[PDB]
């Protein structure tokens, strides 16, 4: 009699990449890098704050577009290309280090300033920002002097952080269209604010003048911000040409931070998320979005890599 | 007919990847070695088990999609991330390139491991021909081949049978 | 009678590394990591302009060193240690940047503004750089008092970038090498720059700096770069101590511009560009150079790795 | 007088990497194994082929030379720089000193599969010495070992005469 | 009584990893070979001093742990850290992973070249009983005990006796 | 007669991690990550500087705690996290790439510049550093404007290096923390400082409005630095609040700065620290600081990797 081995073979099967030679058929073989994907961003079973029309930063500042997102306390936070975190003209300097810190922030906790202010009202107004009527930046104070072409007195004012946590203080400098915007708006004067802590320095001049028309109107203000330690204190210095802080921001906790195109799916849990969705997926690695962020697959640049589950598939004769 | 996996694979093993073929005056048939099969999958699961494994190191954006960040630190991420990428490129090429061939080489290593079992317990008793099958010279129809397939095999009592015929 | 296997080995082998192993001897072995260059850079198929004494951020200015480059076309820029970005002595802020974009910019196009306001000396000459007789860069004006001593008048100007492409704005203040070099130049004021766009917005003002003697003078030039998004407008306001652009840039194309102190040839071809040459080579790895440019071997601290290319060196 | 890979390696095969030596009544020569070197050089072209696959990133210039780059920003790009350069050193030594080790595994199991054929293909007619050489009981001619380096030597022949010769 | 690497290891071997037992006339006996065991030594103690060694390249601090630094820098130098942590424990996982991998391999490699070795010295003088073990038809003392241990072990005036035990 | 060939056993081995299984046993094994460390710093054969009290860049400036250290000399630098760099309030300007200078430096061997003053108060005295009464800097020269509300007039100064290696020159900006301050203590008027070399130019402008109050005082000193290639001048030119370097600081050589918060044992060896003491072992990696500077094993995630070191383990 006679006995024989052998082995399982299909008469298709798939092709691998092995260390000595390329293309050998095998039976089967899986992907260790994902391509399919959910056009939609899902996450559940996490705090995610939709910041539609608003972008992440005017969560500090509070233009009209976020007003219900002041206080927002969140674990994951999306961010939209439609969005803008101005509603009057202008940026944050080092934006993106303020961008990166408010993504891991876990929310914003605001607590009051406590700032009287005598002799300047604190009713300013622009046309850009339409909360209704004409209404300013809801978490700051557009200091004016009194009537057209009034002096603007100089001043002093300070803050201790009472908390445990650091505060995170965010002040800008208005940039008026003109000169004669700033004879209207501050009266007429040399311009100088001051501002410093125990580990922290600086001051900023204004600059008026004619600029390119932006929503309307030609003013800007420069937003900037400081990282303040326990138990330290702000002081500020102004002559005018300052928007003042009403609340310092209290960090949650911790978060991440998404900037995608797509909405926001409560059903599915995911980690790994991209401009275009979310990716949930068990694979090793990933060849769709470099950039990805959270506990996520490793970017490769391959279209496809078959990883086989079994041994080469020698064909039946 | 019978074929051999030195020169050709089964398409009639559905019961499992390794197996026999018997030919005798009774029958002609497959049969699944299922202990073979369950130690090759579970080593290319461990394999996947490995492979798979999440990673718990949490990343952050550095970049900016709806805004550019300076063109200086933008082409200093841009050149980290590209080189990190090159790197994880070749990372995988030759993770999935070693895979397959320790995957393959493992069990045609397997293979052999139950072939030579399978010679270790026949001795005397049988002969290679070179196609992977056994030449037998102690006829049996039925018991021996559920005995050589399973390890409860006695080669002593037919031993004599396979040197009478094969001299 | 007797049937012999066996394998072809040599009397003289070449050592190779293992996992286990050190000093093995195979057969045959070949190299992994590159150690020849050829000396010269050697472009073919790709469109290559040598610039001598003008470094590639200088082509924005125009610089006499290189104004046969005002504007130009390439694939392949070559920069020189021999050579300057400036005529009249002066830097650029964020200069890596800058060059940074311009080694992929493809070239460069132009379009114009025009400053033609009255009152104002547009044709402004140093000592420092001629062509024949005092000159200046022929991409700014200056903007000097139309006589001495004569207050500067305060003027806006603006561009409008009426092209699908980002526009290249580089324009520079001038510090004074004195109060009094500032006095002759422009009349008295405290001089304020703005520049306005969606998303620039930012001020300069002028500095008298009263520093060390560069290239016969000791006044110098800040040049400052924007770079405008397509349909926006940029807005310059200046009290004066404005050297203001004459052309506007544009992008042309894609380029993988290099840096380098060695001759161009041009009978070969290859992708791999580095300071002393080019790396034309198939091997994985190369030790040369850890800055070389474009799609070349990747770089290792070994000078040698031996592949084996053949069966182990078992003598007799 | 003759030994083989167990022992010693050919000076005298010039043409191929695999190959046979004969000593007979007749006279003694030298022949090549033309298939088991394709094979085995071919799958060493493969794999240079796969090593020396150029790479489609094209990496820019971040750092300048002829004028220094800002203290923080050039010490990270250097920081990094020398670890990626730690990275790629690593995974060139790892990867020289994987296929040496692959390339000579490979070469020595295609002589032992080359050896176990030539076993299998002589089954009782051929003994081994244990020196890489296989002792022939029977004699014969040229033409039927060069049967053997064909691959057409057929073992149905008087099998009784290399039995007598053996007891 | 006795059995081999098949289905077991020896406790008690205390000198050396590699050896033989032996069931004589004078009873149960254990001896080290020493070459195979310093053989698998001398390549495991190569492939620690391959990767026990440390780098040449000095690394400096980037960032500052008393006083911060800026955190668009630090956290583009946080990322790099943690990708190329992430990259280095990648590399020491599989780094791991396959000498402990080619180790064990590489030590039941050397267990086999021992026991091919021995098979090939013994000829038709001695039949695999399939665990590990040469089953001798020769009465053998101890003094051919030790021509077996070590290369010294003579075919002839053997072949004879052991074959007429067999047949 | 019968003869077995096989390997020898443990009772208890140890587990290692395979590609294919999780837990094989084998017989012996060895970490390749290194967990043991010494809570001291292992500082032998090496000149160590342990800057108690004061931060890498109090050598340069020169407090009152850091007198002893002014012209240091060492391999290995440590800076404490108790210490601090400036002793009346301030800070420099891009602090960690001067720190990152500094650590490198081989240590500093300084000379004087040479400025030779009249007309000009040198004293400076601070109460928030003493050594004796009210004494500042010891290496930087608070230039009050003469008695108070008294001008400052506008000075130039010059350095040029005459050596092989670029000159480390540091100088600062005082914000007098109030205009009444600034007015009695420089003077009235506006200030302005600025600073030209071949490769560098700069100014600045003193701040003078309110701070928070530290160690007493609420003015700040802003220190700003300049690398002087060899052969060239720094200029400097100021109407005030200059704060004058007396010394240029020379390089000396190599050398490697590290951070520690323990004490030094200068009888153990080794060459790569981290915060908490020292690493010395030749393994691969370690799982103790992933920020580790000098000569260590790889920092890995994995608080341990067993490499087999022997077979697998077959327990009968
Ligand atoms: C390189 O860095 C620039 C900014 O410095 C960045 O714009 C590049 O990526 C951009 O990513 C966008 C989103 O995917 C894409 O829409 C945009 O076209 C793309 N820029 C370019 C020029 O193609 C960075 N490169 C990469 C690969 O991300
Ligand atoms: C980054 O490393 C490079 C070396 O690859 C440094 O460049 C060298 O610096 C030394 C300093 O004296 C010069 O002598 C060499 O001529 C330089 N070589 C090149 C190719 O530039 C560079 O300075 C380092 N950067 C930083 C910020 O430390
Ligand atoms: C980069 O990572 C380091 C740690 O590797 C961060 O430093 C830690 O920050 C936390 C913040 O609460 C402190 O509690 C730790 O004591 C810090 N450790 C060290 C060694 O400094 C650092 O903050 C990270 N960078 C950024 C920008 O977040
Ligand atoms: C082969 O692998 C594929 C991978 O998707 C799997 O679906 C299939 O069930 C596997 N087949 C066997 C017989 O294991
Ligand atoms: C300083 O901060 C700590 C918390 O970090 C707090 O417990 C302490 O009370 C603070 N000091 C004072 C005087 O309140
Ligand atoms: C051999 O194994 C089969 C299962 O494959 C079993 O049914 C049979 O009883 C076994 N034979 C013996 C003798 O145990
Ligand atoms: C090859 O031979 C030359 C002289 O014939 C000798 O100098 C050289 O060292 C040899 N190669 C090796 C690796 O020893
Ligand atoms: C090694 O292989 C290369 C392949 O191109 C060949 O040119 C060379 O002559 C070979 N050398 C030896 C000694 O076989
Ligand atoms: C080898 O086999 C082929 C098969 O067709 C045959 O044609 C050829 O003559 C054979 N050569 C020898 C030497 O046996
Ligand atoms: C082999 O072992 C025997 C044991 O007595 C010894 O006499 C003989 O010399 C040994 N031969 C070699 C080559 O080690
Ligand atoms: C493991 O090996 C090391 C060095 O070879 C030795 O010091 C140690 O005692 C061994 N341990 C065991 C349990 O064998
Ligand atoms: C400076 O220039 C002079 C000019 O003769 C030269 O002798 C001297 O060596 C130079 N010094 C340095 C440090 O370059």
């Amino acid at each position: 009699d006679k006995i024989c081995l052998g082995h399982h073979a299909v008469s298709n099967g798939t092709k691998v990449n092995t260390l000595t030679e390329r293309g050998v058929e095998v039976v089967n073989a899986t992907e260790t890098v994902e391509r399919t994907n959910i056009p939609r961003i899902c996450s559940k079973g996490k705090r995610t704050v939709d910041l539609g029309q608003c972008g992440l930063l005017g969560t500090i500042t509070g233009p009209p577009q976020c007003d219900q997102f002041l206080e927002f306390s969140a674990d994951l936070i999306i961010e939209r290309r439609e969005g803008s975190d101005v509603c009057f003209p202008g940026k944050f300097v080092n934006e993106e280090a303020l961008r990166q810190i408010l993504r891991e922030s876990g929310g914003i906790d605001k607590e009051a300033m406590g700032f009287t202010y005598s002799g300047i009202r604190t009713n300013g107004a622009t046309s850009s920002c339409r909360r209704s009527g004409s209404s300013f930046y809801a978490e700051m104070k557009w200091l004016l002097s009194n009537t057209d072409n009034a002096a603007f007195p100089q001043m002093t004012k300070s803050y201790k952080n009472t908390r445990k946590n650091p505060a995170l203080i965010v002040w800008g400098i208005h940039h008026s269209g003109s000169t004669a915007e700033q004879t209207k708006l501050y009266g007429s004067g040399n311009k100088l604010v001051t501002v410093g802590s125990s580990n922290y320095q600086q001051s900023f001049v204004p600059s008026p003048g004619a600029r390119t028309q932006v929503n309307g109107q030609s003013g800007r203000i420069d937003f900037h911000w400081l990282m303040l330690n326990p138990n330290d204190t702000v002081t500020f210095s102004f002559n005018g040409a300052f928007i003042a802080p009403d609340r310092a921001s209290f960090l949650r906790g911790k978060s991440m931070g998404i900037q995608s195109g797509v909405q926001v799916d409560a059903d599915c849990e995911g980690d790994c998320y991209y401009s275009g969705g979310t990716i949930i997926s068990n694979l090793p690695f990933q060849n769709i979005d470099s950039r990805a962020v959270g506990k996520c697959p490793r970017y490769v640049k391959q279209r496809s890599l078959l990883l086989a589950t079994g041994m080469k598939n020698v064909p039946e004769i | 007919a019978i074929a051999g996996f030195i020169e050709n694979g089964w398409e009639g093993l559905i019961d499992g990847w390794y197996g026999f073929r018997h030919q005798n005056a009774q029958g002609e048939g497959t049969a699944a070695d299922y202990k073979s099969t369950q130690s090759a999958i579970d080593q290319i699961t461990g394999k996947l088990n490995r492979l798979i494994e999440k990673t718990n190191q949490q990343f952050e954006l550095i970049d900016n999609e709806f805004t550019e960040v300076e063109k200086q630190i933008g082409n200093v991420i841009n050149w980290t991330r590209d080189s990190i990428t090159e790197v994880w490129s070749y990372n995988a090429e030759l993770l999935v390139a070693m895979e397959n061939q320790h995957t393959i080489d493992l069990a045609d290593s397997e293979m052999d491991k139950l072939y030579e079992r399978v010679k270790r317990q026949l001795r005397e008793n049988a002969e290679e021909d070179g196609t992977g099958c056994f030449e037998i010279f102690h006829k049996c129809d039925d018991d021996c081949m559920a005995s050589i397939r399973n390890n409860t095999y006695d080669h002593s009592k037919y031993r004599e049978e396979a040197m009478q015929n094969r001299i």
